């Protein structure tokens, strides 16, 4: 089935979809189309965990049950330039205010 | 030379076997429009359930959230009219959620959290008060459906 | 395959398909390639982007509910109203 | 060329005791009384000649659709939306038996001439034959596939005729309960009323296309048609009048009683006065007296008399 993703670096979030059968490499070829950085300059994470180019999205844990259009899964992105590796850093979204009295 | 309400069952007296299939997350209210165009509430269906029921050729149904009266679809459209069963097979009425606008979906949720008395307490633009108070109902939908019908013919 | 950048009030950038974003007539007018919102924060605008995705997928498809927690409901109503989606 | 025959029915009394629609009026065989049934769940008994209220009979829990007398005029049977018939002692007003068995409204009822049997018809599409003495159901006939509008015995009780919204009249062998004959027209509109003729050789049937027909049912032969009234919705009774001239009588949805010549089929009188549908009419057994009864916007019984 289809999986729905948020690719996140710093204060940028990319909305994209893919297949469970798609590879991490194929996913990076997607990000390249958008950010113009080749796959070999990209590092993708699920949480703290680096993803192998050869593995499929389903193999990494990205299922259709957990990567839904209305609640997409997050993929960490950090760049690399030869022997220099950028730290993975994803800035949190803002918080909602306290729930108003008339909803309590 | 009086018209009859356009949205009504035809009094066929010809039995038709139907399966109401709730493929929505809502409790479904089936509504039958009688021969005089007056809506009649039928027993509800919990979500994920299906039920074989007895109706008639040319009768007219619609389906609403039994709690809020939100409109549902049936076989991807708003109304359902049984025909005669062919070769001993029931007719399926697949009831699903529409793809609501985000606005209507938001209105559904706020309405579920705030009593109508309190809508104008909310710190939002005045026009949203009118939207919150504009509860979905069958009367309105009958009107809308007739209007769309008349547009299509003309 | 065309993409646009929607920027929340707190400076978060959301890169989404143009087609998905054009669900909002407001966004369509603001495009006429980036759009800055002055009052829509990142938690709310990410949620709206999730709606765009949900809308496009499940139009012409069994359809699930679009979930909305109580805590975001009012701000999301305001944004939905403003964006008219 | 002498003027055609024609009665001159003139209103004599209005009986305003019921508080809702009046469903049925019937003269007792002995001529003395009129019984009336109503949606107000009451039977009332009136003097046939003066329209003088005699008594109220109560006990049904919903509306009553029909009443009928026993041959000796001592018993009444009622048919109710509460899914029962009741057999009443006419002297004491007492309910002798409740006939329980129909699974929906009971619309119509009649004693056989001998009056040891009651026949009933229901919305449940069945026809039932009951034992008067014990109140036990003897037969349940799978009569019809739609609500049953009328049930009548013939002159010796050997036949029953039933009419249905399924567009059929059916003739039943009383003893076996088997159907001897059905008459299906091409135009199969709901059959709203039926009864055998005095001689037992014919059936008079109403359909809800504003038609009364006289059938010779053994020949499958429509002998006469009677039209000009309005009857598309309610199940309106019809009568053979035999005390004077030979007439057909029926109510109508235009609030009139219609009287036709039986042989020529011409209308010879319309009786005006009611302010709603006239659902029931009755003819007195010995005198030229008609009773008529109307629905909710009238709620009255009228007594009409002729030379
Ligand atoms: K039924």
């Amino acid at each position: 089935m289809d999986v729905f993703l948020m690719i996140r670096r710093h204060k940028t979030t990319i909305f994209t979809d893919a297949k469970e059968s798609s590879t991490v490499f194929e996913l990076k070829r997607i990000v390249e189309g958008i950010l113009k950085r080749p796959p070999d300059e990209q590092r993708l994470y699920k949480d703290d965990q680096l993803l192998d180019d050869g593995k499929t999205l389903g193999e990494c844990g990205f299922t259709s049950q957990t990567a839904r259009p209305q609640a997409p899964a997050t993929v960490g992105l950090a760049f690399r330039a030869d022997d220099t590796f950028e730290a993975l850093c994803i800035e949190p979204f803002s918080s909602p205010p306290e729930l108003p009295d008339v909803m309590k | 030379g009086r018209p009859r309400p356009v949205l009504r069952s035809v009094n066929s007296r010809e039995p038709s076997q139907v399966i109401f299939c709730n493929r929505s997350p809502r409790v479904v209210l089936p509504v039958w429009l009688n021969f005089d165009g007056e809506p009649q509430p039928y027993p509800t269906l919990p979500p994920g359930t299906g039920r074989r029921i007895h109706s008639y050729r040319g009768h007219l149904w619609l389906f609403r959230d039994a709690g809020t009266h939100d409109g549902l679809l049936v076989n991807q459209t708003e109304l359902f009219v049984p025909s005669l069963n062919v070769d001993g097979q029931p007719i399926f009425a697949n009831i699903t959620l529409p793809v609501y606008t985000l606005k209507e979906r938001c209105l559904q949720v706020v309405r579920s959290l705030v009593k109508p008395e309190n809508y104008r307490r909310l710190d939002i633009v005045r026009s949203l008060y009118e939207d919150l108070e504009d509860h979905p109902n069958v009367q309105k939908d009958l009107e809308r459906l007739t209007q769309e019908r008349i547009a299509h013919q003309r | 395959a065309m993409y646009v950048k929607l920027i929340s009030s707190d400076g978060h950038e959301f890169i989404v398909k143009r087609e998905h974003a054009l669900t909002s007539g407001t966004i369509k007018a603001m495009l006429s390639n980036e759009v800055n919102f002055r009052e829509i924060p990142s938690h709310v605008l990410s949620k709206v982007c999730m709606y765009f995705t949900y809308k496009v997928r499940y139009t012409n498809s069994e359809i699930p509910e679009f979930p909305i927690a109580p805590e975001i409901a009012l701000e999301l109503l305001m944004a939905a109203n403003f964006l008219d989606c | 060329l002498v003027p055609r025959g024609s009665p001159n029915y003139a209103l004599k009394f209005t009986l305003a005791g019921h508080t809702k629609a009046v469903s049925s009026v019937k003269f007792s065989p002995n001529g003395e009384w009129l019984a009336s049934s109503s949606a107000d769940k009451l039977i009332k008994i009136w003097g046939a000649y003066d329209g003088k209220f005699e008594k109220t009979i109560s006990g049904h829990k919903l509306g009553i659709s029909d009443v009928a007398w026993s041959s000796d005029s001592n018993l009444l049977v009622s048919a109710s939306d509460d899914k029962t018939l009741k057999i009443w002692d006419v002297s004491s007003g007492k309910c002798l038996k409740t006939l329980k068995g129909h699974s929906n409204y009971v619309f119509c009822c009649n004693f056989n001439p001998q009056s040891n049997l009651i026949v009933s018809g229901s919305f449940d599409e069945s026809v039932r034959i009951w034992d008067v003495k014990t109140g036990k159901c003897l037969k349940t006939l799978p009569a019809h596939s739609d609500p049953v509008s009328a049930v009548h015995f013939n002159r010796d009780g050997s036949l029953i005729v039933s009419s249905s919204y399924d567009g059929l009249c059916r003739i039943w062998d009383t003893a076996s309960g088997q159907c001897l004959k059905t008459l299906i027209d091409d135009d199969n509109p709901p059959v709203s009323f039926v009864k055998f003729s005095p001689n037992g050789k014919y059936i008079l049937a109403a359909t809800l296309d504003n038609t009364l027909k006289l059938w010779d049912y053994s020949k499958g032969k429509c002998l006469k048609t009677y039209t000009g009234h309005k009857n598309e919705k309610y199940c309106i009774f019809a009568n053979f009048s035999v005390t004077g001239g030979k007439w057909i009588v029926s109510g109508s949805e235009d609030n009139l009683v219609y009287i036709w010549n039986l042989q020529t089929k011409e209308i010879v009188q319309k009786l005006q006065g009611h302010t709603d549908v006239v659902i029931s009419t009755a003819c007195h057994p010995t005198e030229n007296i008609i009773a008529s009864a109307a629905l909710e916007n009238d709620k009255t019984i009228k007594l009409w008399k002729s030379d």
